[PDB]
């Protein structure tokens, strides 16, 4: 019967909550209160990229810290040269409702997808001088929301059908399927060692998954609304999330408990994207208020404002070596700060 | 003493408005639509008018004399005409753009692009350039009236522009009826359409913006152009005082142009 | 009825996550903080580099 | 740009910038529309007459040398809150209602109320289509079904004076049709503050005239938008 | 991916002929084209060049008013015009594809060549000290190249190329930008330099390494070639 199973689930949840509460020892703010603050950070716009027609939805930095790819609501993919402000490639898309884009670590392939329920792979290094599509990954029910490369033959995609999957470009089949979320998944993040990954959904919860095992290992809660973006800490034991209630949190994998909260009373809008610096000292988050706030990851103090966009910031990105930071917006303009 | 101060406020009021509109449109990337480029060009034209024509005309009206040469009177007459025609042409093209936006809703963006605004801007600066300098320097207007014209102005050392009978009619029909009828026709049609719309949506703001545009234009130009035409047809009776008076209604129109065409709109006010 | 089957799997999954090893919360505070000073000297955004070593000048 | 390779790269970038100008013109001349409905509503029949886990459908039609692009949502989950914000710049939204079943009309009114009050759907007008009108006529002449059994306010209703019953076959049919229309009309006029409008229509099984209706509605919608911006309305 | 050339023959002095190079198997409209001349018993020499957009055209200082180049994108065919042929205008001609962007590898594929026989300053000087050397099948081989000016640019690139034309076939590409290896080249060739003197190192050796190695630079676009060193096994 369903009567005893619900009580058993409730008492397991109560036991888990009690164990987590007993695990709590002290707040990170108390430990960090005896460190001098970073100060005032003042970045300025160094480059401006123009050429996009419709709204910009996503972007991804390259591993060489010089090239990047961006997606537009009109169905175009453009590869930019950050130093000389030149355009390298311009790939038209079959479907204009693209929502995400990814860049391969080796620099040989790019990926994109959207409401078409299809993830496409484009080959950049061909004998003939033209970008052509290699494979289309079909099988999802909802819309594609995020995608990240693991190597030249493995990719992880997030879809709106509340399920994640691991694909294989060589065979075009779903190697592994991840289930458990009740709401649709909006974003995912990968670890530097590519052994584990996390994702967030509209059920105000985040889960940690194992690539080979294909099973969930840990769950995080605490947000009052849906999850919009997720970023993963450089160490490999922490990650940060962003929601629509003007609130961001930091979670610890080993401690299994929420860290301090980054929020302000003057913000009523929602977070769209989050990122970390090279050393993990500064946290950058886009908002609906046309600005990009900069926070201190250790003292929870806001130090720096990145203003200059005419519409909402839809995506963010920090380069591999930390030289610069790139922002995208619905005004079809990309700005590089330093 | 009171007369000097009166004409000094007009000079200060023009440059300010035009430099504001010329900065707000070149720096702000939001207002990069093809429609705003013609407004930017018109603002540049009246800034040039205000910062060239106004000062010397002032010393002149006041000294009731022109002590700066004869290879400069001619230059002035020619640059005063040229810049008045560019402003009028810009106003006419603004009216045409408004008509195209209103009466063709589904094809406004396709027909009004940068390639048409650029053609309009060139045409407006180039057409008066080949006309004002040619009639002044080669003297298309002093034919047959040299003795009387000079007896009246050259013997007294004046610098007031002079015109003949046919040169006068040409002036009229190229710098006043041709842009004056366009505007009016467009803004009569634009009023009846708006009326029906409100009737329906409810079953007027049209009478208050359109009635102002037309009116400012016409108070500032109807008396000056007509007087000149009948001036020769009656026997040249206008006193020079009244003549400069008529003149000070073109500069007034270039002062008030931008406060009417830029600040009256929420979009830009923001 | 499939209702009991769905709840049966949910109960089994919850008990698996309950048996994990948790480290001291204050212990993870030092580990997270320690990485900051060990890499603070190689963060271009943290320490503004002069106008000669960056490629985005001018 | 001193090196020849840099000059060639600049030339390639300029070439790329010039094919992105042709696209602009084509985009500035098109109009995008969003199609919404339900399983019972014959939107598929309408879009077929106008002419795998697929995500979105696209249909193209032209009238008076004007191109319209319409997007139909394919296989998707029952939740539409998240992806509805990507259509905040379309010309209009077409809604199809099946006026033949009972309490499915109630579901249609609930869906219309939910869509109408959406925050991200502001400044967007809705075109309303009343489909399958012949079934409504055939379902009242034979009796065996009463609207009053589901809507108690049908009895306290009468045909309005401004009504124009072009067929005029039976007063009861006209009364029911105008009651059903006026329900959606009152829902639409319950709010809006004049920023957007509703254009209801009566659609038949084939009705090979909907393209002209959509063209006229779109023309009317853009003229009011332009008259509001230049303060004439 | 194959290039075919047509024309050639024996003509009287003062004649005129038109040479064509036909492309097939790739997007010919996005690659620049070069003409390279090679005397029967001498090295290579550049002739002319047309960019992808036909907005930039260069000519060799030897002949500028007698040679004309043209291209046709729709049919993917290159053209070369020669007027008033002289005695020196007798050599082998090749058409070379090239594309310029970040990370690109220009001068990657060459044509077959057509023969044409005629009856009877400030540019960087590139020289090769050696011309022939016998080696052992399995030992290391070193080839050195010299330049009269520093090839290093302010950005940080060193424009040096290695071709190694085989004795009987068209040239190939081994090293571009003095440090990067090509696609189909086995991972046994390497190159290094300091700014004025450069060396080419081959770890292993096989029977397919027999040929003449050429030296070329692309700094300020004089396009001067080297002398060439022949290897015999
Ligand atoms: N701004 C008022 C002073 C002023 C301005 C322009 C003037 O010349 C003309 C300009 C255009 C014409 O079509 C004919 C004449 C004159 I005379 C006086």
């Amino acid at each position: 019967e369903l009567d005893q199973l619900r009580q058993e689930a409730e008492q397991l949840k109560n036991q888990i909550r009690d164990a987590r509460k007993a695990c709590a020892d002290a707040t990170l703010s108390q430990i960090t209160n005896n460190i001098d603050p970073v100060g005032r950070i003042q970045m300025r716009t160094r480059r401006t990229l123009r050429g996009h027609l419709a709204k910009i939805y996503a972007m991804h930095w390259g591993t060489d810290s010089r090239l990047l790819v961006s997606a537009s609501q009109d169905g175009k993919l453009i590869i930019w040269d950050s130093y000389t402000t030149n355009k390298v490639h311009a790939i038209p898309l079959r479907s204009s409702w693209v929502m995400t884009c990814a860049y391969a670590p080796s620099g040989n392939y790019v990926a994109c997808g959207g409401l078409d329920n299809i993830c496409s792979i484009y080959n950049l290094k061909t004998r003939e001088g033209n970008v052509r599509v290699s494979r289309e990954l079909a099988g999802h029910t909802g819309y594609l929301s995020c995608c990240r490369f693991l190597d030249d033959n493995q990719i992880v995609t997030s879809s709106g059908d509340t399920t994640c999957a691991l694909w294989d470009i060589e065979t075009g089949q779903q190697t592994t399927t991840f289930t458990g979320h009740t709401g649709d998944v909006m974003s995912l993040s990968l670890a530097p060692d590519t052994r584990l990954f996390v994702s967030g959904a509209c059920d105000a919860s985040a889960k940690l998954w194992d690539v080979r095992e294909g099973m969930c290992r840990q769950t995080f809660t605490g947000h009052e609304s849906d999850i919009n973006a997720i970023c993963f800490f450089p160490n490999g034991n922490a990650f940060a999330t962003g929601s629509d209630d003007a609130t961001c949190r930091l979670f610890d994998l080993r401690a299994d408990q929420e860290l301090m909260t980054y929020s302000h009373d003057n913000i009523i809008c929602g977070i769209t994207s989050v990122s970390f610096s090279k050393s993990g000292r500064l946290l950058l988050a886009g908002y609906d208020d046309f600005n990009c706030n900069v926070w201190d990851a250790l003292k929870a103090d806001r130090a720096g404002v990145l203003a200059g966009h005419d519409n909402r910031v839809s995506c963010l990105g920090v380069t591999d070596d930390g030289m610069a930071v790139a922002t995208g917006s619905w005004d079809s303009f990309l700005k590089i700060w330093n | 003493a009171s007369l000097y101060s009166l004409m000094s406020l007009i000079i200060l009021a023009t440059l300010v408005g035009n430099l504001i509109v010329i900065i707000s449109i070149s720096h702000f990337k939001q207002l990069h639509t093809p429609t705003n480029w013609l407004l930017h060009s018109m603002a540049i034209v009246d800034f040039l008018l205000g910062c060239l024509i106004m000062p010397c005309s002032m010393v002149r009206t006041v000294e009731r004399c022109w002590y700066f040469g004869e290879i400069l009177c001619k230059v002035h007459t020619s640059t005063d005409i040229m810049l008045s025609s560019a402003s009028i042409f810009h106003l006419a093209f603004i009216s045409i753009d408004r008509y195209c936006a209103v009466c063709d809703p589904l094809r406004y963006k396709a027909k009004i692009n940068i390639s048409t605004i650029l053609v309009m801007i060139l045409v407006s600066w180039s057409l008066p350039a080949v006309y004002a300098f040619g009639m002044i320097f080669l003297e298309l207007n002093l034919k047959g009236v040299e003795e009387l014209y000079r007896s009246q102005v050259s013997d007294l050392g004046g610098c007031s522009p002079f015109f003949s009978k046919v040169s006068g009619v040409l002036a009229f029909m190229t710098s006043f009826y041709i842009p004056g009828s366009v505007m009016l026709f467009v803004y009569y049609r634009i009023y009846f359409i708006a009326k029906g719309q409100a009737r329906s949506i409810n079953r007027t703001k049209a009478a208050k913006t359109l009635g102002i545009m037309v009116g400012v234009f016409l108070v500032c130009w109807c008396p000056f152009f007509l007087c000149t035409v009948l001036d020769p047809f009656l026997g040249y009776v206008i006193p020079p005082s009244l003549n400069d008076a008529l003149y000070w209604f073109g500069y007034l129109n270039s002062a008030l142009n931008p406060m009417v065409y830029a600040f009256f709109y929420p979009w830009f006010r923001r | 009825t499939a209702s009991i089957a769905q709840a049966r799997k949910l109960v089994e999954q919850l008990k698996m996550e309950a048996n994990i090893d948790r480290i001291k919360v204050s212990k993870a505070a030092a580990d997270l903080m320690a990485y900051c000073e060990a890499h603070a000297k190689e963060d271009p955004l943290l320490t503004p580099v002069p106008a000669s070593e960056n490629p985005f000048r001018e | 740009t001193l090196s020849a390779e840099d000059k060639a790269a600049v030339e390639r970038s300029k070439m790329i910038e010039k094919q992105l100008q042709k696209d602009k013109q084509v985009y500035r001349a098109t109009h995008r529309l969003l199609l919404l409905g339900a399983d019972n509503s014959g939107k598929s029949t309408i879009v077929k007459q106008m002419r795998k886990t697929s995500g979105i459908f696209e249909t193209k039609f032209q009238v008076d040398k004007v191109n319209f692009h319409m997007f139909d949502v394919g296989a998707q989950r029952d939740e539409r809150r998240k992806w509805i914000q990507c259509f905040n710049d379309v010309t209009a939204i077409i809604f199809v209602v099946d006026s033949s079943d009972y309490n499915r009309l109630q579901e249609a009114l609930n869906d219309f109320k939910s869509i109408w009050n959406n925050r991200w759907l502001r400044t967007i007008s809705v075109i309303l289509f009343l489909n399958k009108q012949d079934l409504l006529a055939e379902k009242v002449l034979a009796g065996k079904s009463k609207i009053e059994d589901y809507f108690p306010e049908f009895a306290r209703y009468t045909t309005p004076e401004d009504a124009t019953p072009e067929p005029g076959e039976d007063p009861r049919v006209t009364r029911a049709k105008y009651f059903i229309r006026d329900e959606f009309l009152r829902i639409s006029t319950a709010s809006g503050d004049g920023r957007h409008y509703c254009y209801p229509h009566f659609t038949c099984s084939v009705d090979t005239e909907n393209a002209r209706r959509i063209f006229n509605d779109c023309r009317d919608i853009i003229q009011r938008m332009h008259l509001r911006q230049y303060e004439l309305l | 991916v194959q290039l075919v050339e047509s024309g050639g023959g024996l003509v009287q002095p003062g004649g005129s002929r038109k040479l064509s190079c036909s492309a097939s198997g790739f997007a010919f409209s996005s690659f620049g084209m070069h003409w390279v001349r090679q005397a029967p018993e001498k090295g290579l020499e550049w002739v002319a060049y047309i960019s992808s957009g036909s907005g930039t055209i260069y000519y060799a200082d030897t002949v500028k008013g007698r040679f004309t180049i043209s291209r046709d994108d729709p049919k993917n065919t290159l053209f070369l015009q020669m007027t008033s042929l002289r005695s020196e205008d007798t050599a082998m001609y090749y058409c070379v594809r090239s594309i310029y962007y970040y990370g690109s590898s220009p001068f990657d594929f060459w044509g077959q060549g057509t023969t044409l026989t005629v009856s009877s300053s400030s540019d960087i000087v590139m020289t090769q000290a050696t011309s022939s050397v016998p080696v052992t099948p399995g030992e290391s081989v070193s080839i050195s190249c010299r330049s009269s000016k520093s090839l290093l640019h302010s950005n940080g690139n060193t424009y040096l190329y290695w071709f190694l034309q085989r004795p009987g076939q068209s040239p190939q590409l081994l090293i571009y930008r003095m440090s990067n290896l090509a696609s189909g080249v086995p991972d046994r060739f390497s190159g290094s330099g300091s700014g004025t003197a450069f060396t080419l190192t081959i770890s292993r050796l096989e029977a397919e390494d027999v040929g003449v190695y050429y030296c070329m630079q692309h700094l300020e676009y004089p396009l001067t070639f080297g002398a060439g060193t022949k290897l015999e096994l």
